[PDB]
């Protein structure tokens, strides 16, 4: 207990409800906003950005 | 990233065609309490590394 590193859920959901066209609240990858998503279709992200 | 125990001559031997001597860095056959673990990759033909 309270050594090691298998640890729990602790946390939210983590749900695939990218709502766009709103206004929304967001914690993103450690960062918190607020927003407003639009899709688009870009390629400029590499594998671990 | 763990809590091993270190000799006074840790050496290291390669696979292609290893030395004469064991490979012994370390014995710390217990497990120990590991903070951190992962695998990676790179190329295998290549030179330089950073
Ligand atoms: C990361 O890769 C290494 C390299 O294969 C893995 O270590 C192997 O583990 C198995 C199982 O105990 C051994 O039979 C091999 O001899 C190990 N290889 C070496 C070079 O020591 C390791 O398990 C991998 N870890 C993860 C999380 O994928
Ligand atoms: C305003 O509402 C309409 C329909 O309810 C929606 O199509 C539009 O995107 C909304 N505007 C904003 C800025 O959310
Ligand atoms: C290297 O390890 C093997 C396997 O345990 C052992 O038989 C051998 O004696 C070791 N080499 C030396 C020089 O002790
Ligand atoms: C990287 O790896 C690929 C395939 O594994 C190979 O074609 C290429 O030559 C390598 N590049 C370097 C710089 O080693």
């Amino acid at each position: 207990i309270n050594s090691g590193t298998t640890c729990s859920n602790d946390l939210l959901y983590s749900n695939t409800e990218v709502s766009t066209g709103v206004c929304v609240n967001y914690d993103l990858y450690g960062i918190t906003g607020q927003g407003i998503f639009k899709e688009v279709s870009a390629a400029y992200y590499n594998n671990w950005q | 990233a763990c809590q091993y125990t270190m000799c006074e001559y840790p050496h290291t031997v390669c696979k292609s065609k290893g030395s004469i001597r064991n490979e012994s860095w370390h014995i710390d056959s217990s497990e120990p309490l590991c903070l951190f673990k992962k695998n990676f990759t790179y190329n295998v033909s290549a030179d330089w590394l950073y």
